[PDB]
């Protein structure tokens, strides 16, 4: 009989408890070396043999694999956070392990439900983001010397920081690219464009406005370098269409086939005078070229670049204002790109590359990384695009908020003010999140090298005399307050780190029991 | 189970668990299986069947004692049957093959009331009660024989003799095997006809020749011969005598040794030479005492070494070596002499007295064998059984035993019963005309008790090729017309229906044993209810 | 239990046949077995479970609906607890974890019952009896929804079914995104009669912000990607035309298995320009329309993507068939499968397209969503859920999909009943008087009937690390004394059940518990069927597989 | 439970001992027993393995008494046909139709069946699907006419007798152009309706563009003929054959029946036209040439009521009322 033929037998009770804390504690300890300025580095070895060496939080979480259900849960809190933001992946995993870590002598000790705790958190996170919000102010948005200081918070953690001055002038113009005027600016990751070519230097690197392919000219007689550039797209194969009905000619006369294979000739021939119509200087298709369409244009000197990626197409779109159209009967002068520039193929022995560039607000760019190894210019690619994350949240809300171990301390102390004073059973459940918040600070001395104890004892004293903007040094260690340093945060990181936490730690309290053998 | 595992008892999965109506079924079922092959063996009419042993012997027997106890069993329910007839032959020795089928008989009426709801216990207490009314009833019908001199008192033990010397094979010869029997007891008995010794009287198969030649001989067979054979076979006693003054010694012929490990230490040659002449002095002082006491044969168990041999030659001694102890106890009865423990203490008062002492050459090689015969009445007497078949000479013995055991049982006073299923339809009626008069909720218990007990007479019919429903249906309206209880089944269909005439007898003890043993054994089968039996 | 029995003596079966009380015993470990599950996920106090299906993927599920679907039982009669907990969602919706442990329940109590050698055609008699004075009993007890002066029902009744789920502190942000939700999809059918298209409200997935921050969309989200890049990512403006169509707009060959045979070359172009040519004759009709968006069941070919940008117009394709009928309806258009008419001729009207006052593609977490606002004909509504990974909003899924057949037996039918072991409580008492009056082999059925109803009310306490004598003792002093009670409104007594976080005992009015009359109809009907099925079961036959 | 997973509950003892697989080659023949008991009267299927059984036992000691079994096989013959002109004299003829007689031995012979308690408004169903049809001859009463429909989920305290036919495929949808019906007449339709095809290979050559704008308004032209025949004879119901061989129905043909409001069922069974003829009293349909009015019926509500799940397609009423009606009755359960 067997009856239930997965898991008939059940871990209930507090072992079920512990065997969920346990497990999302070892989610973060893992991590706890990789915040910080001087955080270390963690590599991940695939089953593909692919190497991933990076300090990012979401990076390590999802290639790891948890044999450990509740755990599991642990790794996708970092893709919320990376999906949503991009920047503070990391924090997330060791503020929610330290909340489990933390409400653990409460069902084992105090006996208090989980409900109650529950209860407890979610007040606890509805001031919490009062305190967030106070701590904040605003800055001017417009301001562009004002916008590189707060793209380097997320790269002074990164390896990034030595090209910090650099890197800051490439994420800039990248994200005021592509933003327009409309949800305000609503930009995506989608419209900027990086690519990664091997080998170069990192200080030498610019922001290129257009597409950059790695595919040939079809014909050596193709001019390289254009002055005035005109970009036609087509989805249209320039080779002879077939059609899909199977259609099978029945040939009696001697003068049939022959002419069969004619046709073909004058159809091909007849789509490049519909192209040659309004005389375009360039052709970008996602198809393959015949090679007898290759000989009708050059008389009217179009370059045909062929086997173009799909998404790329709406990117040249973009940059050269060109419309795309299938059928070559529909081309007008107002569909043929129009301020585009600068049209060069530069040779390189790896691939040939194409360069463009521009004189309806939605635009593209494409940024060109030229890294030391394959490998480093992966980490550059990702280090570029929580860059450009931090500044997406400046454009859209002006609210700005201290970081470093302040904002973090600010909550802290708020917390326990209030907790002395509800005198109830929801005292001590409301009193752990005051003691999770210490996990961030105490986290950032520990790779500094300093003593935890003196600091954080200082610390808390400091923000009882009315000042929130104390925070704690990466380097030296110093209780010096980030106003001096210019460490500063966009509030939506801030928000989204104790928001995640906090209904993070109310599922996996919620579980009384872990059974197996479903396989649905 | 919630997922962990659940055992009670060590071995959980070998051993199973029988409850219900399964179980009472698979109870009656293994008598069922049982009963069909007693039936088959009951009566004169009856077959016998092969016993094959695990080492390769065989047995031939009809005898239910015989075959369930090498029957090699599973069902533990079949394993009681076993013991049942193993109480009926251990006992009173006969009717073995009857309390099988009484007992499954009383088990298949009672499968039929417990399909009707009616609780076991209801059911033995129901053939309790019926077991004491058939036994009372057959008690006031049966006559006492023991006014009868001892002329008369000889033709009933003829009579019963008879009766189990058939259904077993060899059963031409019954007619010889009646009378060696009686003559049995006849010779020892005690003197008021009761409580007669049944360990004086030895069974002895021999195997050759033919039954023809089975007789009485009252003495002492031994398996071993004369030792050192220059001496005649046959010894024969002096002119004048007053027998042949046979001598038993327990101690072997040797120069006087402690028992205890003792060392001898000779330190000179006068010391050796002293011991050449003490040792042949003992040799000759122990023949002198014998020849002094008159005594003839010599009869020694650990034997003697081979310097008696030609010094009991001379003096026409003749002497056995390596006899068992428990045959010297058989020849000290027989001859009603006294065994000597040592030449000091050997006297002409303990020396035995029997007729003859003889030999016989039995077949071509074979074996040597001594026979000792009595001038007069004695305690002893040897059965002497011969046969063309290993299988004859064996089941012969048991045959005669069972035999012996009816006699013994007719020494007890005032019990005896006509047999041929005369008895089994006597107190059938008796048990049926009480479920009438009591009624109530027994009224099928009475029923079943007495459908039981017709079974027996019904199977004397199979094995005759008779038909059981006219028989059975004639002996009850005789029973009722009449109150002569003598009429019965007939399986030689000699006529005459009556008892008295065809003279068949039987045990009053032995066919009272039948129903108590049927009965009281179904009692403990019917309050079985959880069968647990472990995987071997 | 104990010693395996014997293998068919004498039966010559080939499987396994097992005769006796072993069967009845099995059958109430079958039932005890998947009782000990749903037991602890009951009342507000219940904890959420965890199953795995050894892939790598976990499933977090409160309710024994799903736990006990996923869970594999080949037990004859544990099939029947399974199949109970699927069907109480297709009634009711609510409740799965009730119907369970009840079931389970009687079934239990009556294990005793066998012992004393009664019938069950007896016991079955006892708890039928007792059941029709029991449903009966409940419609004298049920309370009007007028209540006070304004509404005060609606908002309570989602947050009972709120209670139990992770989302039960939030309960009070919820319940106001509940009503408006159900009361904007309603329609009218059998002239005058209010229908409620349960699961006619989007739930959609996104990540990050919090469940508090969830906001209620007050018409139609359609979960799709925009066909091109190139075409406008928000329309606005009075009176945005939507085009419904079930017909494909990509290419398709001609008929489905003719061939096509050409003998003049010249004609070989022609013919194959003239089959790209009929698929764009629809769009032309649906571009001269004024066509703000056109909604496509299939795909769409990048023949239609250019005239889409050239016109201004959004385009979607491979929609889901049961999505666009509800937009159909709520927008005003009229589904067309295809372009025809009782005429002859082909053409287009402008009657099929819909109106709504905006028509926007929110993209939040990778989901991208259309947000279809204001629309004028028949309104809808739509609810996008935030919360940690998409397993965490699988449980919040399923806790709105409940609350939303609560709702609904409320607005149909007015008559509630309040939650927390009222009902269940109220029926011992009054079956302990009537079991009395029938008195003979019946009375002890029925005793235990009023029993079994009481392991709802401790379970609440047991899952509670609380004393459950004293919050029961305590409960019982009201109802026994409510039957006592006796006319004159100074009665009370009645309507009390266990507050389980403050571990006192309050009126469920003033506390905002109700829950549905109908819940408890059906529930107690189809507890009943269960357990009347097993009682019934002398023997069971296992055939091996061949 | 069976061997390929399905779990049947059966107090009949047929159902019992043709679901048991027994080894043993003789008492295999009890099931057959209880076949002619169901098959003939129909009741007591359970009694007559027990009587076969008792009678087995009772000749079981009769063969150790020395009987021979030809004589015991003949006694039981002798004693069978005397058994019967025992019950003869004993039974009481009864009226034609008794709603005492027939109601009180309805429920009796129910007896252990789950349905005895629910037996209160079920054996006046039984009783009354009978005595609709009525004859002098005694004929056995073909059942065909009584359909039985099982439907997933309810109670079965809702079972209750269909004053019409019950359809147990739902609508088609896909147009779904009709909620309702009220006063339609219900068609039977046994070709199929579909672009013109023959039902072997054909072949359609183009030879000209021109030729392909024809090709797609002819093909729905052969569609919209067929609608104007059923809505000059104002048919708003339509019943289609599964059609295996040929799609029986196509989008442009739906399109054409949801302007007309017609409704439309498909994948129905092919032997249960009997039961839609003579229960609708409507004359099916084979060709388009013959569809006229007079092989069209009347029924005053053709709906499908969506309840708790289970979606059903009743109809209430006929007009027609031909010789002989027919008995629909929808069961319900909570538990397969
Ligand atoms: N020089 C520094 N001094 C003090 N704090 C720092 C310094 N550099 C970085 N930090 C803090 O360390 C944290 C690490 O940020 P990062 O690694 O980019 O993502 P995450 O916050 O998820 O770990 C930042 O939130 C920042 O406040
Ligand atoms: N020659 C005979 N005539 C009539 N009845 C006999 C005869 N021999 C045996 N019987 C009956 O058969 C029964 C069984 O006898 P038997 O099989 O010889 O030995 P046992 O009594 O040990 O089974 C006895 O009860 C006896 O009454
Ligand atoms: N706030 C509350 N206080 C007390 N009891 C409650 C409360 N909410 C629900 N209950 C009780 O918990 C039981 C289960 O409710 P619910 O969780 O909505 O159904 P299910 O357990 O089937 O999902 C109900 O019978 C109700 O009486
Ligand atoms: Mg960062
Ligand atoms: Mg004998
Ligand atoms: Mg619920
Ligand atoms: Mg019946």
């Amino acid at each position: 009989v067997v009856f239930m033929n997965a898991s008939q037998e059940r871990t209930t009770g507090r072992q079920a408890q512990i065997s969920n804390i346990t497990a999302a504690k070892a989610v973060a300890d893992v991590i706890r070396t990789c915040l910080g300025p001087k955080a270390m580095l963690k590599m991940l070895l695939d089953p593909m043999g692919g190497l991933v060496l990076t300090n990012d939080g979401h990076a390590i979480l999802r290639e790891i694999d948890v044999a450990h259900p509740a755990a599991k849960s642990m790794l996708e809190l970092s893709r919320t956070q990376d999906e949503e933001v991009g920047d503070g992946t990391t924090t997330v995993i060791i503020l929610a392990g330290e909340i489990l870590a933390q409400c653990a002598p409460y069902l084992i000790e105090k006996n208090i439900h989980p409900v109650i705790i529950i209860q407890a958190l979610k007040k606890a996170l509805t001031d919490a983001l009062e305190v967030i919000k106070q701590v904040s102010k605003p800055v001017d948005v417009e301001n562009d010397a004002a916008m590189k200081k707060l793209i380097q918070a997320s790269i002074g953690t990164k390896y990034v920081i030595h090209w910090s001055e650099k890197m800051c002038e490439l994420a800039l113009d990248a994200v005021k690219t592509v933003r327009k005027d409309l949800n305000f600016e609503i930009d995506i990751k989608r419209y900027v464009r990086v690519e990664k070519i091997p080998g170069g230097d990192v200080l030498d690197s610019r922001v290129l406005k257009g597409v950059l392919l790695n595919k040939d000219v079809v014909h050596p007689k193709m001019s390289r370098h254009i002055e005035n550039p005109r970009v036609v797209l087509l989805d249209c194969p320039l080779e002879y269409k077939k059609g899909e009905s199977q259609t099978n000619i029945e040939i009696e006369k001697e003068e049939d086939w022959n002419r069969i294979l004619q046709i073909e000739e004058e159809q091909v021939q007849l789509m490049c005078e519909q192209i040659l119509a309004v005389r375009p200087t360039l052709v970008i298709t996602e198809k393959g070229v015949s090679d007898l369409a290759q000989h009708y244009l050059l008389k009217g000197g179009c370059s045909v670049l062929r086997r173009v990626k799909k998404s790329d197409n709406n990117r040249i779109a973009r940059v050269t204002g060109a419309t795309i159209v299938n059928r070559v009967e529909d081309l007008k002068e107002s569909d043929v790109g129009t301020n585009c520039g600068l049209f060069k193929v530069e040779m390189i022995g790896d691939e040939y590359f194409s360069f463009l560039d521009n004189c309806g607000l939605q635009k593209a760019c494409t940024i060109m990384l030229r890294g030391g190894s394959k490998d480093i210019l992966n980490e550059i690619d990702r280090n570029l695009q929580d860059a450009m994350a931090v500044a997406r949240n400046v454009m859209l809300s002006p609210s700005l908020s201290p970081g470093g171990g302040a904002t973090e301390m600010a909550v802290s102390v708020k917390l326990a003010e209030k907790a002395k004073q509800l005198e109830g059973i929801q005292q001590w459940p409301y009193q752990a999140v005051a003691d999770a918040m210490e996990c961030i600070p105490r986290t950032l001395i520990q790779n500094a090298g300093g003593d935890p104890i003196r600091l954080l004892s200082q610390l808390r004293a400091k923000h009882a005399q009315g000042n929130f903007t104390t925070g704690i040094d990466g380097d030296k260690g110093k209780i010096v307050d980030m106003v001096s340093y210019g460490i500063w945060e966009p509030e939506v990181i801030k928000q989204q780190s104790v928001k995640t936490a906090i209904e993070s730690a109310c599922l996996l309290l919620r579980v009384d029991d872990i059974v197996s053998g479903v396989r649905k | 189970e919630m997922g962990r595992p659940f055992i009670i008892v060590k071995d959980q999965g070998n051993k199973k668990r029988q409850h219900g109506l399964e179980a009472k079924k698979s109870h009656i079922l293994a008598a069922r299986s049982v009963a069909s092959i007693i039936k088959t063996s009951l009566g004169p009419r009856g077959l016998d069947k092969i016993l094959i042993s695990p080492d390769g012997e065989i047995t031939i027997t009809n005898d239910g004692a015989t075959i369930l106890s090498q029957m090699e069993l599973d069902n533990e329910i079949a394993k009681l049957l076993v013991q049942l007839s193993k109480s009926q032959d251990d006992e009173i020795g006969d009717g073995t093959t009857g309390v099988v089928v009484l007992a499954s008989a009383l088990l298949d009426q009672a499968l039929e009331l417990i399909q009707k709801g009616i609780h076991p216990i209801k059911i033995a207490n129901g053939f309790d009660e019926a077991a004491k009314l058939a036994i009372s009833k057959l008690e006031e019908t049966c006559d006492d024989i023991s006014a009868s001199n001892d002329e008369l008192f000889r033709d009933f033990l003829l009579r019963a003799a008879k009766t189990s010397l058939g259904s077993k094979i060899v059963s031409k010869d019954h007619d010889r095997f009646a009378e060696m029997a009686v003559e049995a007891v006849i010779n020892v008995m005690d003197k008021d006809r009761k409580d007669v010794d049944f360990d004086l009287i030895k069974m002895q198969g021999r195997v050759g020749g033919s039954i023809s030649d089975s007789k009485l001989i009252n003495g002492v067979i031994l398996d071993k011969d004369f030792s050192h054979p220059q001496m005649p076979k046959c010894v024969l006693p002096k002119e004048g005598s007053d027998g042949v003054k046979l001598a038993i010694l327990t101690c072997p012929f040797e120069p006087p040794k402690p028992k205890t490990k003792h060392k001898l230490d000779i330190s000179s040659v006068e010391e050796y030479q002293k011991l050449q002449t003490y040792e042949q002095d003992k040799f000759k002082e122990m023949i002198d005492d014998v020849k002094k006491a008159g005594a003839d044969v010599v009869i020694c168990q650990w034997g003697f070494d081979d310097e008696a041999n030609h010094l009991l030659l001379q003096n026409d001694l003749p002497a056995v070596r390596w006899v068992g102890g428990q045959e010297l106890e058989h020849i000290a009865i027989s001859t009603n002499g006294r065994i000597v423990p040592r030449f000091q203490d050997l006297s002409k008062d303990k020396l035995g007295t029997c007729s003859r002492i003889y030999e016989q050459e039995f077949g071509t090689t074979k074996d040597r064998m001594l026979i000792i015969e009595q001038s007069k009445e004695t305690k002893t007497v040897t059965c002497f059984v011969r046969g063309s078949n290993k299988m004859i000479v064996d089941e012969a013995e048991r045959a005669l035993h069972d035999s012996l055991c009816v006699v013994r049982n007719l020494v007890k006073d005032s019990r005896v019963v006509y047999g041929g299923g005369a008895a089994e339809v006597t107190m059938s009626l008796a048990v049926s005309e009480e479920a009438d008069k009591q009624r109530g909720i027994d009224q099928y218990a009475f029923r079943g008790f007495a459908q039981a007990l017709d079974t027996i007479p019904m199977t004397l019919a199979e094995n005759s090729g008779l038909d059981p429903i006219g028989t059975l249906s004639t002996l009850k309206s005789k029973q009722l017309k009449e109150k002569i209880s003598n009429i019965g089944v007939d399986c030689l269909g000699y006529g005459s229906n009556d008892m008295k005439e065809l003279f068949v007898v039987d045990p009053f003890i032995g066919k009272k044993q039948q129903i108590l043993l049927a009965t009281q054994l179904c009692r403990m089968i019917l309050k079985i209810d959880n069968v647990i039996i472990s995987g071997k | 239990q104990l010693f395996n029995n014997s293998r068919s003596d004498t039966l010559f079966l080939g499987g396994e046949k097992i005769s006796g009380d072993d069967i009845r015993n099995q059958n109430v470990l079958a039932t005890m077995a998947v009782a000990n599950v749903v037991k602890s996920s009951l009342g507000p106090v219940g904890l959420d479970k965890m199953l795995v299906d050894d892939i790598g993927d976990f499933t977090v599920t409160n309710d024994g609906a799903t736990i006990l679907s996923l869970l594999d039982v080949q037990h004859p009669a544990g099939k029947i607890l399974v199949e109970l907990a699927q069907q109480q969602d297709r009634e009711i919706g609510d409740g799965t974890t009730s119907v369970v442990i009840i079931a389970s329940e009687l079934l239990k109590r009556a294990n005793e019952l066998v012992k004393n050698k009664i019938h069950p055609t007896t016991i079955i008699t006892g708890f039928r009896v007792a059941l029709r004075e029991a449903i009966r009993f409940i419609n004298e007890v049920l309370s009007t929804s007028v209540d006070t002066l304004g509404k005060e029902t609606l908002i309570n009744i989602a947050k009972t079914s709120m209670s139990s789920k992770i989302i039960g502190a939030d309960s009070d942000f919820f319940s106001n995104m509940v009503v408006d939700a159900l009361l904007a999809v309603k329609t009218q059918n059998s002239k005058g009669e209010i229908k409620y298209p349960v699961k006619a409200v989007n739930v959609l997935k996104a990540h990050g912000k919090s469940a508090t921050e969830s906001l209620l969309v007050p018409g139609y989200a359609l979960n799709c990607t925009v066909a091109s890049q190139a075409m406008p990512k928000r329309i606005a403006g009075g009176n945005v035309k939507i085009a419904c169509l079930d017909l494909n707009l990509q290419k398709a060959r001609m008929a489905m298995g003719v061939q096509i045979n050409i003998d003049d070359p010249e004609q070989l172009e022609q013919i194959r320009k003239r089959e790209a040519g009929i698929v764009l004759e629809r769009v032309k009709k649906i571009i001269d329309a004024g066509a703000q968006v056109v909604l496509t069941t299939k795909g769409i070919d990048d023949l239609c993507l250019k005239e889409f940008v050239e016109a201004k117009i959004m385009g979607v394709r491979r929609c889901k068939k049961e999505d666009l009928r509800r937009i159909a309806r709520a927008t005003g258009a009229t589904l067309v499968s295809s372009m025809s008419n009782l005429e002859g001729e082909e053409t287009f009207e402008s009657s099929y397209l819909g109106l709504c006052d905006e028509v926007v593609q929110a993209k939040f977490s990778d989901d991208e969503c259309i947000l279809i606002k204001g629309t004028s004909k028949h309104s809808s509504s739509s609810i996008i859920l935030r919360g940690a990974n998409d397993y965490s909003l699988d449980e919040m899924e399923r806790s709105l999909h409940d609350s939303l057949s609560v709702v609904k037996r409320t607005l149909e039918s007015g008559n509630v009943v309040p939650g927390g072991g009222c009902v269940e409580a109220a029926l011992n008492i009054y079956l302990d008087n009537f079991a009395t009056t029938v008195g003979s082999r019946e009375q002890l059925a029925i005793a235990e009937f009023a029993a079994a109803l009481l392991i709802i009310p401790k379970t609440l306490a047991v899952n509670a690390a609380k004393d459950s004598s004293e919050l029961v003792a305590k409960l019982r002093s009201y109802h026994a004394a409510s039957q006592m009670a006796k006319p004159e409104k100074r009665r009370s007594y009645r309507n009390y059940g266990l507050d389980l976080i403050r571990g006192k005992i309050v009126d469920e009015i003033h506390a905002g518990v109700l829950e549905p009359t109908i819940s408890k109809v059906k529930s107690l009907k189809s507890a009943l069927e269960a357990c009347v099925a097993i009682l019934r079961i002398d023997t069971m036959i296992t055939v091996d597989p061949e | 439970k069976t061997s390929r997973g399905e779990i049947i509950i059966s107090n009949d003892g047929h159902t019992i001992l043709k679901q048991m697989a027994i080894l043993h080659p003789v008492a295999r023949m009890l099931v057959e027993v209880s076949a002619a008991q169901d098959s003939e009267a129909g009741d007591g299927t359970t009694s007559v393995v027990i009587l076969t059984g008792a009678l087995l036992g009772a000749a079981e000691r009769l063969l150790n008494k020395g009987i021979h079994p030809t004589i015991i096989a003949d006694s039981f013959q002798s004693a069978a046909k005397r058994s019967v002109d025992i019950l003869l004299e004993m039974c009481h003829k009864v009226s034609l139709s008794d709603r005492e007689q027939l109601v009180r031995a309805a429920s009796t012979s129910l007896s252990s069946k789950i349905v005895s308690q629910y037996s209160s408004f079920l054996a006046p169903l039984a009783v009354d699907s009978v005595l609709k049809i009525s004859d002098e001859n005694s004929k056995n009463v073909d059942l065909n006419d009584i359909r039985l429909v099982k439907k997933v989920g309810g109670t079965i305290d809702d079972t209750e007798m269909i004053d019409g036919v019950v359809l147990t495929q739902t609508a088609i949808k896909s147009a779904g152009g009709p909620t309702r019906k009220e006063k339609a007449k219900i068609g039977l339709i046994q070709f199929q309706i579909s672009p013109p095809k023959p039902d072997t290979e054909n072949n359609i050559i183009v030879n000209d563009y021109r030729q392909m704008d024809k090709i797609l308004k002819e093909e729905r032209a052969y569609l919209l003929n067929i609608c104007k025949k059923i809505k000059k004879a104002k048919c708003n119901v339509l019943l289609i054959q599964k059609s295996i061989l040929r799609d029986a129905v196509n989008d442009l043909a739906l399109h054409f029946l949801s302007k007309l409001n017609i409704m439309v069922v498909k994948d129905i069974e092919r032997e249960e036209i009997e039961f839609l003829s003579k229960g609708l009293g409507c004359k099916p349909i084979a060709d388009i040439e013959l569809f006229t009015e007079d092989r069209l019926g009347s029924a005053d509500l053709v709906e499908e009521i969506d309840s708790d799940g289970s979606k059903i397609v009743r109809v209430t009423g006929i007009r027609n009322n031909n010789a002989r009606p027919t008995v629909s009755v929808v069961i319900r359960g909570a538990n397969n």
